[PDB]
């Protein structure tokens, strides 16, 4: 049990590491997507002119 | 068994266990394993309480292995891990499918699309507000609370349930 | 706003197009591609000389 | 016999120290989260077992001599804990204490206590290393020099102030004259810290107005800092010596000045009040 | 290649979506750029409807628009009239034409980048 549980702990730390990576990516993505959207609006206005 | 909760399905000799077997540990972890002298002596896979798989090879009753895979089946590296990172910021499903088969707004970690309900944040397990220092679980109950270091990490790094701008 | 200016050359290409349009071609999409192929030799050289 | 205990006390006791971590003896502590396994997986208190529930009965975790485990604690997320508080009233030689704000503020003020690691083995518990101690609630901390240097401890409280009476150098805020307070002398009784207390108190107070986060140390959490806390409390509340001393006594039970420092504090009291209101003839000083 | 089309009544809007998506799936050559489609309003016309879908790509983005006509005054068995447009282009392309160039998708996205470089920062 001693060995298993310490293994389990380090594994759960790695699980946290992944969860962090995915949460950060989601944060990045929201901003990037919405700025790209308004940049595309600006682009299309320029196109229309 | 009883006194910690361990469980085994296999063969017994002298009353101590010697087996090729599936197995349960009072983590409520599941395992598949071989035994000698009443000890694990096997190449065996450990299936988490969260289903995911760790692997364990046994030398004289100690472990010597590396493999992991998530409960979704994402293959993982504990080192160098090349995933959703400098080579490509795509999640497991987005790398496997590419563009998710119909482009539902699950071109993001969880959807169909909604605001985070309470306020708070997404960090995948739980909702957390920097204005409350509380984490919550996706049943909107509760999770471990956090002062400044973790609060500041959440504040910079992840996605709040701000109003959808 | 990023403004624009009128160089020559384009005008002459449009002029050629309108003149062949003066034929009133059918087959328009390929007829126009073929017209640019005809330009590729003949009308490009002519335009280059025509400017003065 | 069920009682309310502030989370600051939890942070005092669960990282209480006396050479050892008190966590390396079980009769010191028990703490038993009745709630879901899944919360416990996501984390728990720094020796807190996972309760087993069975057909809505609780299966007694006799992990320890429940009869006499001298401090005896329960938390839900907020304040099914209450009935566990009731049942416990039969048990311990001491009364039984509930953790006011079972999780939300206690770790919201101090995240680090959360962890996915369940037990800490006796070597691992004994190997534990204390976070700094809290004097003025949420606002001023007490520490020993190797804590004050410890990078994680310093960073995690988002700290930048030092307050110390000692000769011995420390790694940060060097020459930052407004976010460092440092005084130099031995814990020798002729160190006339009486005057320096006024400066110390005003500096801490200013960080209160600034809401700066402040650590106090006298190398070993020993003595000079203790007297400075007596002065700070007496001037901050216009309290008697005996009140400040009683608070200090729990703040970290090793804390103690010296008899010339006691005389200096007695003059500090007589200056603030105009007279001695506490009598030093008891041994409790 | 192209897909083949229902009749005015055999059509339903969801069938229209699926048909258009499958048409875009018949696009191939740069189709490492993957498509997904968006639903767009019905336009109501005296003896006719139009109904509309957008298509978007991700791999800057490429996008396409498809148009469908519906005959209030002629049979449900009337084969549907369909046409589609690229956001840059005036060209009312029709499924039976010689197929588009995916190269235009490359061209469009490049031009978008070029205007990104162009930007007059008359920004609020």
């Amino acid at each position: 049990l001693q060995e298993e549980r310490r293994i389990h702990a380090f594994a759960m730390l790695a699980e946290r590491q992944r969860r962090m990576r995915e949460a950060e990516e989601s944060g990045r993505r929201q901003v990037e997507q919405k700025r790209l959207q308004q940049e595309d609006m600006i682009f299309k206005e320029v196109i229309k002119v | 068994m009883q006194y910690t909760g361990s469980q085994y399905f296999g063969e017994y000799i002298n009353g101590r266990m010697e087996g090729s077997a599936e197995y349960i540990l009072p983590t409520d972890t599941r395992y598949i394993g071989e035994m000698k002298d009443g000890m694990f002596h096997g190449e065996g896979t450990l299936f988490f309480p969260s289903g995911s798989r760790f692997d364990a090879i046994w030398k004289k009753g100690l472990v010597v292995k590396g493999k992991y895979t998530f409960n979704d089946g994402l293959q993982y590296e504990d080192k160098h891990w090349h995933y959703c990172d400098s080579y490509d910021r795509r999640f497991y499903t987005e790398i496997c499918y590419g563009l998710k088969p119909s482009g539902i707004s699950q071109l993001t970690n969880m959807d169909p699309p909604r605001r985070i309900p309470l306020g708070y944040y997404d960090c995948g397990d739980g909702f957390y507000n920097p204005t409350t220092r509380v984490i919550k679980d996706y049943r909107n109950r509760f999770l471990r609370n956090a002062d400044d270091d973790e609060h500041e990490w959440i504040v910079r790094t992840c996605r709040k349930g701000w109003l959808p701008m | 706003m990023s403004h624009i200016q009128i160089p020559p050359g384009l005008t002459e290409l449009l002029q050629g197009y309108t003149v062949e349009v003066g034929q009133q071609p059918p087959d328009l999409v390929d007829f126009a591609v073929e017209y640019f192929t005809r330009l590729r030799e003949a009308r490009r050289q002519e335009s280059d000389t025509f400017i003065v | 016999d069920l009682l309310f205990c502030e989370p600051t006390e939890l942070y005092n006791i669960l990282n209480q120290v006396s050479k050892l971590s008190r966590l390396a003896e079980p009769n010191y502590l028990c703490l038993l989260d009745v709630r879901s396994k899944r919360q416990y997986d996501e984390s728990h208190v720094i020796t807190a077992l996972r309760v087993k529930k069975r057909d809505h009965q609780y299966l007694i975790p006799e992990s320890v001599d429940l009869e006499c485990v001298r401090y005896c604690i329960v938390y839900d997320s907020n304040t099914p804990a209450v009935e566990f508080g009731q049942i416990l009233i039969h048990f311990t030689r001491q009364p039984v204490y509930v953790l006011r704000g079972g999780y939300e503020c206690f770790s919201g003020m101090y995240h680090f206590f959360r962890t996915q690691k369940i037990i800490w083995m006796p070597q691992e518990l004994d190997a534990f290393q204390p976070y700094p101690v809290e004097i003025l609630p949420g606002r001023v901390y007490l520490g020993k020099i190797s804590q004050a240097c410890n990078a994680k401890m310093h960073k995690d409280l988002k700290i930048k102030a030092h307050v110390n009476i000692s000769m011995e150098t420390t790694p940060y805020f060097i020459g930052n004259a407004d976010k460092l307070l440092h005084i130099k002398l031995e814990d020798s009784p002729d160190t006339l810290l009486f005057d320096y207390f006024r400066h110390i108190c005003h500096f801490i107070e200013l960080h209160l107005r600034l809401h700066s986060v402040v650590l106090v140390f006298s190398t070993r959490g020993i003595s000079r800092s203790v007297a400075a806390v007596v002065a700070l409390l007496m001037h901050y509340n216009e309290e008697t010596l005996k009140r400040s001393w009683a608070q200090v006594k729990k703040c970290k039970t090793n804390m103690r000045p010296n008899r010339a420092f006691v005389a200096q504090l007695l003059e500090w009291e007589k200056v603030l009040h105009g007279e001695y209101l506490t009598d030093i003839s008891e041994p409790i000083y | 290649k192209n897909i083949k089309w229902l009749t005015h009544g055999e059509f339903t809007p969801e069938k229209g979506r699926k048909q258009i998506e499958k048409f875009v799936s018949t696009w191939e050559f740069q189709n490492r750029w993957v498509y997904y489609a968006d639903f767009i309003e019905k336009k109501d016309l005296i003896h006719s409807y139009h109904y509309i879908y957008r298509v978007r790509w991700s791999a800057v983005s490429a996008n396409a628009l498809f148009t469908i006509k519906f005959n209030k005054s002629k049979p449900a068995d009337m084969p549907v009239d369909v046409s589609y447009i690229f956001e840059n282009s005036e060209l009312l392309q029709r499924p039976g034409e010689i197929r588009f160039r995916e190269q235009w998708l490359r061209d469009i996205t490049e031009t978008k980048h070029i205007l990104l470089e162009s930007i007059p920062f008359k920004v609020v």
